């Protein structure tokens, strides 16, 4: 698509979402429904309207906080999230790129559709809400991951309890021992965690899970080619190429036209089918079995 | 392995315990290679329902990153430990004090101080002279630990309580080469000098300071050498001969450096760590990085979890009210 | 007494669509055997399976199987009383003794030396009264104070520490009398599973009956075996014709026509000549793989070519 | 190496559990470069079209098919591009990258 | 007779000790490609040496590249680091003259010289090379182990296993709070102690305990006095609160009206001091704090 | 007892730094210690030496025990920093000669890829993995409990009761999961080049690089690719929690002036001294600190420098073969 904005989000842009049916863009906690293909357009001389399809008219503007400075947003299948940090800077309007502070209502925000309203399932409490920081947080999603991101783990409440046994063998009258609530945390430097949650649920209450690549949440997701890119703070750019099976798919041509090697004959019955001598090199696993023909 | 055909014997001696310590302090310095140290302060959370009391105690920390991570969450500010503040110590036995259980005695190899006080004061233009240690107990009267008794059983056995008092335990700077033996027995071996200025500052009710080499080798006659012919035997330095084998460093926490935090009600709950070689905020993450040289960094600007945490502790309240400085003493045997 | 094995691939579905179905090890398959009996025979699985979900939701576990029950009899280890289970229906092939909180490999016949000190390997023998003994090796991992090294101190398997827990599991079978098969009746109550059908002849094999092992072996056949032990050099090749024996025994399905010849003036090699049953030259990751499995034995200097 | 095959296997999906694969991976081949004067403001997008990098404002983008071994500068953004508040710029679904 | 049987032998009988032995034996293999004529096969089994290093040849398979002739030789048990450009002559069938490119570095043995790497050539002798006086096992390696056709020489290695790193127990950490003095100061609340006896910090010590002089309580307790009805120059809010209250809540402040405060430094509060329990002879008697490990 | 009580423990990371402090302490200039190895003790003690057991004279650290030593010293060698190396306990994946081949505790570094029974990648490299999790079954650690997670809270060490099929295959963290199959979530950490492993690594320990050799290339160590939120996190000697160091030298390097004595009669006791002064003709000379490469102990001043370690051992006669090795592995 082209042009820009409902004209409320003009300039002042924040993140993106493709989904499948239609695009999403956000600013000041706003939205746009722009259809990926075959949206509405007319040249009636209001606005340039050059046959650059204009956006759906309405907007949602989640919760009650204007200029809420939603952070990066991403989508898989048909669903979105749109993490918001907090803040709004505490003063209405103004740019959302300066002096971010901590405010209520921060969360991932879902947006289960057909209601044009966003559910916000992650932070329901300061416990879960504090885990998001204005700095160093991202929603980035490898296919069926939606990792969120975090740091700043702190033993809270039930993380310390009881300890009767330490009172034994001593006089201490009381003690506090940790419960070690299990949250996978990275080694190396700037220890990082992840809230990754997938399927099994309908997303819906992220829970801590091992982060595969060490700041998977900082990668820029891509769907076509299904690879993820990012930049190492060393100024190098890292690529994760995802995966493949070794299926060759030998001789794919429709029945029409020459140059197709594999085809079936008949003579008074008596099938005869011919193939090129399939071969390939390079597969680095020592594993063997069929070449295993399939359609 | 166990019960091998060959059986070997290895002492590891004392000096390795000390010499290993020296290498620790021998690079604290300024630069990329010298890995400076930083102490750090604590938690704001009431830590429990029973918090302020005598019984009960903070939960035992954990070396795992799950425990490493909560500090940088719960921590406020880091004072820095200069190279000059860390110091090597000795239990400071002194003859003549009535407060400490045994007035004189001081069996076999022990460190004494005198001229530090009303009771032991002698010949004072030099302040504390006294780190000298006892070379031999006095003659007989030792009834030692087992049945046997006589000047023999120190060899097959334990230590001598000489049962006789000492008198005139002050001494000169010392005899030429080997040192003085003023009274009956109780030969004394003179160990360095300890000027008064460093005393009132870097000593304490417990322990005492010994200079490091690179000081004495640099400057005799302040710490007072050139009397010692055994010096040129093994270069200057002597932290070994004292058998120091322990290191403590301290830090001044002044509520002025942390004006935030220090408000009417700050409860400074436990957590007081130590750490090594942190780093600056970096501004935006892509950049070069710098070693952190400026005192009393705030918790923010430290690159959360920069450097490695070398120590942990939990002291349940403390106080940390404004205008009251805080002095932390921590003692390692490394 | 050897239980009756088989292999069946199964078709199961369940309410939950979870991306990978899993079937626990112990399960219960009810099976009729023709001839000797009427009443069922209890088949229990072995190991476990994963498979997948494809097209119209279906699962295809290939799980293996064996007859008889399953039993634990945990008790506790000490350095004096040997384990010595009792019931003579044990199948000494399928057993997992783990007991340590972790699994130990059954060493019953690998010989010994190939397992160094402290190795988790455990042994078993027969008894004068007909029972089985699970006795372990003799060795300890103890480390000194001023040393710090591990220093495995003895020979054989690692001896379990005193008072440590033990739990073992073996397959108690009704014997070879169950040789045969009929339609396997799935019982095996699980969390969510619906078993549609079972085809007891996967791979589309030739003429087929539910397989088995034999019963207890005969008497006189025992005597002729030890004569074939002494005359047999086990876990070593000391001769030019011994390499040709081990290479052709295992790899004879691919290798054919081996001979090994030792050449004087080049001591320390003992070249072997192998030919493929398929092609001409030996391929890589084959020549490499033939060179392995002779490194476990070999001997000495004189390493293969 | 596993997977004794049979007949009665009907759909490839059913036995798809046993197929040789790459387990994926990640490499670097980085060091990028700057567009205009701003090294911080650059962006990176890799796709079938390999290693697109974007300026914060200036439309000139540089592209490499050599995985960072050599960079080449080019137009085709022909606009102010964008200043999103996190990182991501290129976001795409079912081809149709935009 | 097979390797790893020795390792089982010395466990069982001769001492308990471990063993390691190296002949021209089985071992890992490396890939090296060499170009020469005259490389006609049966060199497999010989000992190749260069100026830098020495080695043996497992497998002679040919490689394919235009020019000269290039074989990829499978090499094992390498020691001495053969490197590209070396002239690589074989020990026998001499007739081998060639060149190595794409070498590998097998083993060190300090200074690398074809002369030193041999010293006295071991040839096919085997090095038992495990600990021990060598006279205890030498009888028992023969008889129960080892083939009858190999050289069998004994050499020694020693492993110290210094255990240092015991202790490092951090002992006790000790900190004590201060009431200290800055030029801000402000209104005290009453006073305590502040002097005893004579002028110059009267009656220095008792001379019995030496050190500092005694302190008599003096004026004890009561109201903090109203302050000079304002006490606040600008009536400012000083550090989160106004000046008239707080801004100097400290019970201990210099009045100029006593010699209790001295100068610079700080006054230490000895009523509350965290006391190391276990320590040097001195010790603070009944301890204030205790360190109890998990 | 009613008092404030504080519960404090030094972290393991303290040790590895202390280890990193002993390294870098070797150098030519002052403030850099120089270590020597000493052998000596040519004359045999008693007659029961050469027998079995019997023990040597237990060495003492007093002045008398030092004095005689310097009289008997046969030869010495200077330890250069190059021949010192970091080391860690090696657990080869799926090796049957060491306990628990197929099972692993929560976090245990395990090398794979060396020897055929573990394959994973080719092109060598001796890959290493931390193992972040385990399958949950089987009773473990304290008392009874049951389930993994509850056994992970309240301390505890959980041992998986299910053998882990196949070695870790990948190059990046948390290689488990992501497939219905089992296994657990190993975490790649660096790589060992084949050239160093034949020399620097014995079968008891695998080397981990000093945070120096990782510079002047990382790639050789397979560390060339990493997450690294920090510009470097360059030294990984902390990541492994490497607690110990290992020394190696060939006895051909040690210097024996006599050259027929050490061979005929063995060196019965070994000791390592620090910072010896050069030979001084008379106490007319300034104190110099020992340098160059060999030092016939005649050129060392008596009691010249302090000695951290003494060993007394039966004769350990040495052959002149160009390979026999010192070890002396420090546990710092």
């Amino acid at each position: 698509t082209y042009a820009t904005l409902p004209a409320n989000v003009y300039r002042i842009a924040e993140a993106i979402t493709c989904t499948d049916d239609y695009i999403y863009v956000v600013a000041r906690d706003k939205v746009r429904y722009i259809k990926t293909s075959n949206a509405l357009i007319d040249f009636d001389p209001l606005s340039p309207t050059y046959s650059e399809r204009l956006f759906e008219p309405d907007t949602m503007t989640i919760t009650g906080n204007p200029k809420a400075v939603c952070y990066k947003m991403d989508s898989i299948c048909d669903k979105v999230f749109a993490l918001i940090i907090g803040e709004v800077e505490t003063l209405n309007a103004n740019p959302r790129t300066s002096k971010i502070i901590d405010s209520a209502d921060k969360g991932i925000y879902v947006l289960n559709h057909d209601e044009k309203t966003w559910k916000r399932v992650f932070g329901n409490t300061e416990e879960e809400r504090r885990r998001i920081q204005p700095g160093y947080a991202n929603m980035s999603t490898d296919g069926k991951l939606v990792s969120l991101s975090s740091s700043n783990f702190k033993f809270l409440s039930d993380n310390v309890v009881n300890d009767p046994e330490t009172a034994a063998k001593y006089q201490l009258i009381g003690a506090v021992k940790y419960e070690f609530p299990r949250e996978w945390l990275a080694d190396k430097h700037y220890h990082m965690m992840a809230f990754i949650a997938d399927e099994t649920s309908d997303w819906e209450t992220f829970t801590p899970q091992p982060m595969k690549y060490y700041a998977e949440p900082f990668f820029n997701w891509s769907k076509k080619s299904n690879t993820r890119c990012w930049i190492n703070n060393s100024d190098r750019a890292v690529v994760v190429y995802a995966d493949l099976k070794y299926t060759k798919v030998i001789e794919n041509i429709p029945e029409t036209s020459p140059d197709r090697l594999v085809h079936e004959y008949w003579d008074d019955g008596d099938c005869t089918i011919v193939m090129p001598n399939v071969k390939f090199t390079g597969f680095k696993k020592y594993a063997s079995g069929m070449l295993f023909y399939k359609a | 392995m166990n019960d091998s055909s060959v059986i070997y014997r290895a002492i590891v001696t004392s000096k390795f315990r000390t010499e290993k310590m020296l290498n620790f302090y021998n690079s604290i310095g300024s630069g990329p290679d010298k890995n400076t140290i930083f102490i750090t302060f604590g938690r704001s959370e009431p830590w429990s329902s029973n918090e302020n009391e005598v019984g009960f105690a903070p939960p035992y920390p954990t070396d795992s990153v799950l425990g490493v991570t909560d500090m940088w969450t719960h921590m406020m500010g880091t004072v820095k430990v200069l190279p000059s503040m860390l110091d090597a110590v000795i239990p400071r036995r002194d003859w003549g004090d009535t407060r400490y259980p045994d007035p004189y005695t001081f069996r076999i190899n022990d460190i004494v101080v005198c001229n530090s006080a009303p009771y032991n004061a002698t010949e004072s233009g030099a302040g504390w002279l006294v780190y000298r240690c006892l070379d031999v107990p006095d003659t007989g009267m030792c009834s030692i630990a087992s049945l046997t008794d006589k000047d023999e059983c120190l060899k097959l056995g334990g230590k001598w309580t000489p049962s006789a008092r000492s008198m005139t335990p002050p001494e000169g700077r010392g005899d030429a080469e080997g040192t003085i033996e003023p009274g009956d027995g109780y030969v004394w071996e003179y160990l360095f000098e300890i000027p008064p200025d460093v005393s009132i500052n870097r000593c304490t009710n417990e322990y005492i300071v010994v200079p490091w080499p690179e000081e004495l080798k640099e400057d005799p006659t302040r710490w007072g050498y050139e009397d010692n012919l055994t010096w040129q035997q093994d270069d200057f330095g002597l932290i070994y001969r004292v058998k120091a084998n322990t290191i403590r460093f301290k830090a001044y926490l002044d509520s002025v450096y942390f004006p935030e935090a220090a408000l009417p009600g700050n409860k400074g709950f436990r957590q007081i760590s130590i750490i090594t070689n942190p780093l600056e905020a970096k501004a935006h993450p892509n950049d070069p990085n710098v070693k952190a040289e400026k005192d009393y960094y705030d918790p923010e600007d430290l690159m959360r979890h920069s450097g490695e945490m070398i120590y942990m502790e939990n002291r349940p309240p403390i106080i940390m009210a404004m205008d009251q400085t805080e002095e932390i003493n921590i003692l390692f045997t490394f | 007494k050897s239980a009756a094995q088989t292999e069946i691939m199964l078709t199961c579905t369940d309410a939950l669509n979870r991306n990978y179905i899993t079937i626990p090890r112990g399960t219960r398959f009810l099976a009729y055997a023709k001839d000797t009996s009427v009443n069922p025979y209890n088949f229990v699985s072995r190991e476990d399976v994963i498979a997948i979900r494809d097209k119209n939701n279906q699962y295809f576990p290939r799980l293996k199987l064996a007859q008889g029950r399953i039993v634990r009899t945990e008790i506790i280890y000490d350095k004096l009383t040997p384990i010595i289970i009792y019931d003579k229906n044990i199948d000494r092939n399928q057993v997992k003794l783990y007991v340590d909180g972790a699994e130990w490999i059954n060493w019953t016949r690998k010989s010994m030396v190939h397992a160094g000190s402290t190795s988790t390997i455990y042994y078993m023998r027969e008894t004068i009264d007909g029972n089985t003994e699970f006795y372990f090796g003799e060795g300890e991992i103890s480390v000194n104070a001023s040393e710090g090294a591990l220093t495995a101190n003895y020979i054989g398997g690692l001896k379990p520490t005193q008072n440590s827990t033990i739990v073992i599991e073996y397959i108690s079978t009704n014997g070879a009398d169950a040789n045969g098969a009929v339609g396997f009746s799935y019982a095996d109550t699980l969390t969510n599973i619906t078993v549609i059908n079972i085809n007891e002849n996967p791979n589309d094999d030739p003429d087929f009956v539910g397989a088995d092992g034999g019963g207890d072996p005969e008497d006189i056949e025992r005597i002729r075996e030890l004569g074939t032990i002494k005359r047999e050099t086990q876990q070593r090749c000391v001769t030019a014709t011994d390499y040709d024996t081990f290479v052709s025994e295992r790899f004879g399905s691919i290798i054919q026509a081996v001979q090994t010849f030792t050449d004087s003036t080049k001591p320390g090699y003992a070249f072997i000549a192998a030919k493929p049953k398929s092609g001409l030259y030996l391929t890589t990751v084959q020549r490499e793989d033939i060179k392995n499995y002779l490194k476990d034995y070999n001997l000495a200097p004189i390493t293969p070519s | 190496e596993s997977f004794q095959f049979s007949p009665s296997y009907v759909d490839v999906s059913s036995i798809s559990n046993f197929i040789i694969g790459e387990n994926e991976y990640h490499e670097i081949q980085g060091s990028i470069q700057q567009v205009c004067k701003d090294i911080n403001r650059v962006y990176l997008m890799e796709s079938e079209g390999i290693l697109y990098l974007f300026e914060r404002y200036q439309p000139v983008v540089k592209v490499s098919n050599d995985k960072g071994q050599t960079w080449k500068a080019v137009k085709l953004f022909n606009d102010r591009v964008g200043y999103p508040l996190s990182k991501t710029v290129y976001y795409q679904s079912a081809n149709t990258t935009y | 007779g097979i390797e790893a049987s020795y390792k089982f032998l010395f466990k069982v009988l001769y001492n308990e000790e471990v063993e390691i032995e190296i002949e021209s034996g089985a071992g890992t293999e490396y890939d090296i490609i060499v170009q020469s004529d005259s490389l006609t096969e049966d060199l497999v089994g010989q000992t190749i040496y260069t100026a830098t290093g020495r080695c043996n040849v497992t497998y002679i398979e040919r490689s394919y590249s235009n020019g000269k002739l290039q074989w990829t030789v499978t090499i094992h048990n390498l020691l001495g680091r053969l490197i590209a450009g070396q002239e690589v002559k074989a020990e026998r069938l001499p007739s081998f003259e060639g060149e190595i490119i794409r070498g590998v570095k097998g083993k060190d043995l300090l200074q690398n010289n074809i002369d030193y790497i041999n010293r006295s050539r071991s040839y096919y002798v085997m090095k038992i090379k495990s600990n021990l006086p060598s006279s205890r096992w030498k009888s028992d390696v023969i008889r129960f182990v080892h083939p009858v056709g190999f050289g069998f020489i004994a050499i020694t290695l020693l492993t110290m296993f210094i255990n240092v790193g015991l202790t490092l127990k951090h002992t006790e950490t000790i900190i004590n709070k201060y009431k200290n003095y800055k030029w801000d100061s402000g209104l005290p609340t009453e006073y305590a102690d502040r002097i005893a006896k004579l002028t110059p910090t009267g009656e220095i010590e008792h001379d019995s305990v030496t050190g500092e002089a005694i302190y008599e309580p003096g004026p004890m307790a009561g109201v903090k006095y109203p302050l000079p009805d304002d006490y606040n120059a600008e009536n400012n809010n000083s550090i989160f609160q106004g000046q008239l209250p707080s801004e100097r809540r400290k019970l201990m402040s210099p009045l100029f009206d006593a010699s209790g405060t001295t100068f610079a430094q700080f006054r230490d509060l000895v009523n509350k001091r965290l006391k190391d329990n276990i320590g040097n002879p001195r010790d603070p008697e009944n301890p204030t704090q205790v360190k109890i490990d998990e």
